[PDB]
Order: structure tokens, then C-alpha cells, then sequence
């Protein structure tokens, strides 16, 4: 899903994301269908702009 | 005039870190992920 | 930085790649992807 793809993207990752990119924790909370991101005030805004680009409505295909 | 030209020549050479960035690239003419099929007992995986 | 700290993760839910790196390495993979992304032709074998 979406919570395993971003968790593997930020794995390891001793990189200066704006602390580091390796101390961001992302945990799926399925009871209200939402992500939980813990980081600085600049890393939380950085993941919030990525999520709104991966969240689009889909179209239906009927195969005969 | 010489002390101005030399000192203003060695200070344009020194004049002339990187933030991380996440990019999303949608593919229009191919598939991400592997494709799998079988020949009667064995599985073939294409990267 | 280096070429070894670029992370590439497949996101199949919208059929797209996720690249994490500097502003120069992200543009470097975006020019490679547009060269590997071409439309194919159909062959019918009888």
C-alpha cells in the first residue's frame, strides 16, 4: 500500500532532509484511514506535499 | 590599480550542501513491477 | 552527493516511480525515464 512504499523510501537514509531523513517515522493507522508522520516542522510539511500528489481519484474499466 | 585588479580577480573565482527532494514520475507507456507466467510447471519472472 | 544514496521505490497504485535525492539527481533520473518510456507495436504470429 501507500504506507509500505513511503516507509521503504525513508529507510536508512542518512541524508539532510529539510535533522536527517532517517529519523522520520511513518505508521499506518487504518481505523480512520490516515498516516501518522513524526518529525520536525519542515519534514512533516515535506511528506504532506508528497501525499497530495499520490492521492487521486481513479476511473473504472469494465472488461468483456 | 594593480592591487585592485589582482584582488578583484582572485575574488570572482571563489565566487563563481544540497537539500533532499522527492520526485514522482508517472509512466504512460509501460508497467512498474514484475510480470509472471508459467510453462506447465515452472514460473518465469521478468524484471 | 554520491550515486549510492539515491532511493527508488515502485508505487504501483498510480503506476509511478518515487525517487529521493538531491535536486540534481532527481532531474538526472527523470531524463533517463523519458528515454525508456516509448509506445510499443503489436505482432500477430500465425
Amino acid at each position: 500500500g501507500i504506507a509500505t512504499a513511503i516507509e521503504r523510501l525513508l529507510q536508512g537514509e542518512e541524508q539532510p532532509l529539510g535533522a536527517a531523513a532517517g529519523n522520520i517515522k511513518i505508521v499506518a493507522y487504518p481505523d480512520t484511514n490516515s498516516l501518522l508522520v513524526k518529525g520536525t516542522a519542515e519534514q512533516v510539511h515535506f511528506i504532506e506535499m508528497l501525499v497530495k500528489a499520490l492521492d487521486v481519484a481513479k476511473r473504472h474499466v469494465e472488461l468483456s | 590599480y594593480v592591487d585592485m585588479v589582482v584582488n578583484a580577480a582572485t575574488m570572482m573565482d571563489k565566487q563563481n550542501l544540497g537539500r533532499q527532494k522527492i520526485g514522482v514520475m508517472r509512466l504512460n507507456n509501460t508497467f512498474v513491477g514484475d510480470r509472471t507466467y508459467n510453462l506447465r510447471d515452472q514460473k518465469m519472472v521478468i524484471p
